[PDB]
RNA sequence: CCAUCAUUUAGUUGGGCACUCUAGCGAGACUGCCGGUGACAAACCGGAGGAAGGUGGGGAUGACGUCAAAUCAUCAUGCCCCUUAUGACCUGGGCUACACACGUGCUACAAUGGGAAGUACAACGAGUCGCUAGACCGCGAGGUCAUGCAAAUCUCUUAAAGCUUCUCUCAGUUCGGAUUGCAGGCUGCAACUCGCCUGCAUGAAGCCGGAAUCGCUAGUAAUCGCGGAUCAGCACGCCGCGGUG
């Protein structure tokens, strides 16, 4: 077969995605994406690159994901799917580029400082 | 009258209404209702006179009455009349377990 | 701040209805960052709207917003030791801010057995010029257009 | 494969230097030495109060990293054993040869 | 009294749960690290001078 | 919770075994406030040091599982 | 680690180092180009390209000086004082006392919730007389026989909020969990004063808190768990880590 592979990262989670011609479906870690991320609607965040460019089918998606939480490792899946689509035809690097969908989100958990309750929350004060 | 001691409430399931007798908590009600075979079904007490007598005769094998208050009362009574460090505290309205009395007596001394 | 004006905090339009207003409404119901609960609440409320004497949840929601949002707000200020209040105009983003805020605040205080039975009912009562939200708007308009007295040269 | 090394140290410079020493003097007399594979670099963390009597709300933090390195030898020879157990430099680096 | 207590610390204890650690330079009994056997503020003093091998200032 | 046999001290148990024969003396003066009241301590009069003095306590029967320190307090309030 | 292959309970075993990962060495961000403003200047506003754009995000790094600020109790040390006692050894007791007043926190006053059953997803760290696999006994905290590991190999460690069903119905309550009675477990020579945990029973105040006052500008506030220093045992405190946002 022919296939297309990309790697997506977001917030302590890394995903390895594979594009394969088919009829439109995605399975992750040997389960169905309806069951793996059955939260409400994060799937409609995942299927956005197909919605903007290469509109819209048809590829079966196979991914291998590990790390982070359920909402991080779906933005990571989106990242990877977008990169793989870029790999198919390089002419997509404009429509995708306009709508984000191509950049890594570098918003990590800020580190805790000493003498503070959290990264920025301080203790309660009393002028007297 | 009702099914033990006095006045198990209406309109609620038995697993909860049986809590209202002094000495029946939550797991005890479960075990009593299970040694017979009575369920809740559904959110009401619409029992039978065989189910009431069923769940009435078994409570007799426990200490769920003013037979329990006697036990607890005479226990604290034996405590305060030997030495006794615990009873001395029982006689002052002060925590009887070691509680570093700076605020922890608002419950124990009002 | 002190340096000068700042940005506007772009929002991400929710994918169900593709409407940034529903996004802000989800963000206002949410407490403690539990967003899936807020989303379930808003979607059940809109299902309740359409199912019972409805046309579409976006339409009646926009009309309720239009009937609630204010157009004349006052600001209590200090001059030199005596404080008063004066009316002023109202820029657009503040308007929708206030609208959402009032609707959620006064649906939270309804007194039924579900946040949906409160939210759907309250924005329906709002799209028909009723409910403490509309009365709050009218209290505001009455405070203004009266306290213009000590505002006419402010 | 019936011979393998392990090297720990606090400086990756000295670590890589000695790893190249052993790899070179191994493949000079034999063949097929698996590369100096890197291991995940343990780290510790020590927080301390930097004042002798009071002021808990100002501290100073220390650490101690420990770099790791792995080398496996394939098909030794009655000369590699000799030419290996003899070289010894340098001082503050741990060496542990297990068959 | 801090010269008799270092002596009393080094003799074998009268019961299992009667031994306790002290610093080795000084005799400080509070906040000693038992990988180094050094107290809170001899550690910060010998870390500078680069005498303890390993330890250095951390930032990330 | 010493379900592996309750706890007396040897000196205390030695003294009580030694007097177990006849009618007893009030001079059993021990510090030993950790010991429990075995069912043989009845009728005697133990002296329990409370950090300052030796308080005597007469051992009835209802006090048979408690400790010897529960009958000689140490704080002196009012 | 498992994409192209056979295989089983499985990345396991044959195979491979493609991908992820680990960690050495390099690249990359400079108002560097393009338009306008402005004394043409510095600088500011907008665009292109790029993972990143204007000190990209965070840490370490604290001048001359101020408060005779703090510490002779970490350690040193000038002067003064004690010396059959202000030095030294032992048992038992305070340091935990309670008419009250002030500060810093935790748990709640419920339906955006309480209870029952099922299904998921992390990261930082620790381990030899230590971390305990597995099987069995106990309602439970735990116990017995035993197994791997001085560690990317084994273990601590199936995270909790989350999602899906079934209930309960606005009440001082199937909310809340203080206080007290009885029976146990674990460490320790020994848990009365004075430990932590388990089970059954009891079921307080509290229905969102005046004057006044605090924290915070984005993966931040709010909320949820996990680890370890100290340590036989003992954390609502402290230092870190990540999830939803
Ligand atoms: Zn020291």
């Amino acid at each position: 077969q022919v296939q297309y592979s990309g790697t997506g990262r977001r917030k302590n989670a890394v995903a390895r995605v594979r594009l394969v011609p088919g009829t439109g479906k995605i399975t992750v870690n040997k389960k169905d994406v309806e069951e793996y991320i059955p939260h409400a609607d994060l799937r409609e965040v995942i299927n956005q690159p197909f919605g903007v460019t290469e509109t819209k089918g048809a590829y079966d998606v196979i991914v291998n994901v590990n790390g982070g939480g359920y909402a991080g490792q779906s933005g990571a899946i989106r990242h990877g799917i977008a990169r793989a689509l870029l790999q198919v035809d390089p002419d997509f690097r404009s429509a995708l580029k306009r709508a984000g969908l191509l950049t890594r989100d570098a918003r990590m958990v800020e580190r805790k400082k000493p003498g503070l309750k959290k990264a920025r929350k301080a203790s309660q004060f009393s002028k007297r | 009258a009702r099914i033990a001691g006095v006045d198990i409430p209406r309109d609620k399931r038995v697993v909860v209404s049986l809590t209202y007798i002094y000495g029946i908590g939550n797991t005890t009600a479960k075990k009593v209702l299970a040694n017979v075979g009575v369920s809740e079904d559904v959110r009401v007490r619409d029992l039978t006179n065989e189910q009431t007598d069923a769940i009435r005769a078994e409570i007799d094998k426990l200490k769920v009455e003013g037979d329990l208050r006697r036990e607890v009362n005479l226990n604290i009574k034996r405590l305060m009349e030997i030495g006794s460090y615990r009873g001395i505290r029982h006689r002052r309205g002060l925590p009887t377990r070691g509680q570093n009395t700076k605020n922890n007596a608002r419950t124990r001394k009002g | 701040p002190r340096k000068g004006p700042v940005a506007k905090r772009d929002v991400l339009p929710d994918p169900i209805y593709n409407s940034k207003l529903v996004t802000r409404l989800i963000n206002r119901v949410m407490v403690d960052g539990k967003r899936g609960i807020a989303a379930n609440i808003i979607y059940n409320s809109f299902d309740i709207i359409k199912e019972s004497t409805g046309n579409d949840p976006l339409e009646v929601f926009e009309q309720a917003m239009k009937n609630v949002m204010p157009v004349l707000e006052v600001k209590a200020r200090r001059v030199g030791g005596s404080n008063y209040q004066v009316p002023v105009e109202v820029r657009p983003e503040r308007r929708t801010t206030l609208g959402l805020r009032w609707v959620v605040n006064y649906a939270r205080l309804r007194g039924e057995h579900t946040m949906e039975e409160r939210l759907a009912k309250e924005i329906m009562d709002a799209a028909n010029n009723t409910g403490a939200s509309v009365k709050k708007r009218e209290d505001t308009h009455k405070m203004a257009d009266a306290n213009r007295a000590f505002a006419h040269y402010r | 494969q019936k011979i393998r090394i392990r090297l720990k140290a606090y400086e990756h410079r000295i670590l890589d230097q000695s790893a190249d020493k052993i790899v070179e003097t191994a493949k000079r007399t034999g063949a097929d030495v698996s590369g100096p594979i890197p291991l995940p670099t343990e780290r510790s963390l020590y927080t301390v109060i930097r004042a002798t009597h009071k002021y808990k709300d100002s501290r100073e933090q220390f650490e101690m990293r420990t770099h790791k390195r792995l080398i496996d030898i394939v098909n030794p020879t009655p000369k590699t054993v000799d030419a290996l157990m003899k070289l010894d430099l340098p001082s503050g680096v741990n060496i542990e040869i297990k068959l | 009294a801090k010269k008799s207590m270092i002596a009393k610390n080094k003799r074998p204890a009268k019961h299992s749960t009667q031994a306790y650690t002290r610093c080795e330079r000084c005799g400080r009994p509070h906040s000693v690290y038992r990988k180094f056997h050094l107290c809170r503020i001899c550690f910060r003093e010998l870390a500078y001078k680069g005498q303890i091998p390993g330890v250095k200032k951390a930032s990330w | 919770s010493l379900k592996k046999g309750p706890f007396v001290d040897d000196h205390l148990m030695k003294k009580v075994e030694a007097q177990q024969g006849a009618e007893k003396k009030k001079v059993i003066k021990t510090w030993s406030r950790r010991s429990t009241i075995f069912p043989s301590f009845v009728g005697f009069t133990i002296a329990v040091y409370d950090g300052r003095k030796h308080v005597p306590v007469y051992i009835q029967e209802d006090m048979v599982g408690h400790k010897l320190g529960e009958f000689a307090p140490t704080r002196t309030y009012r």
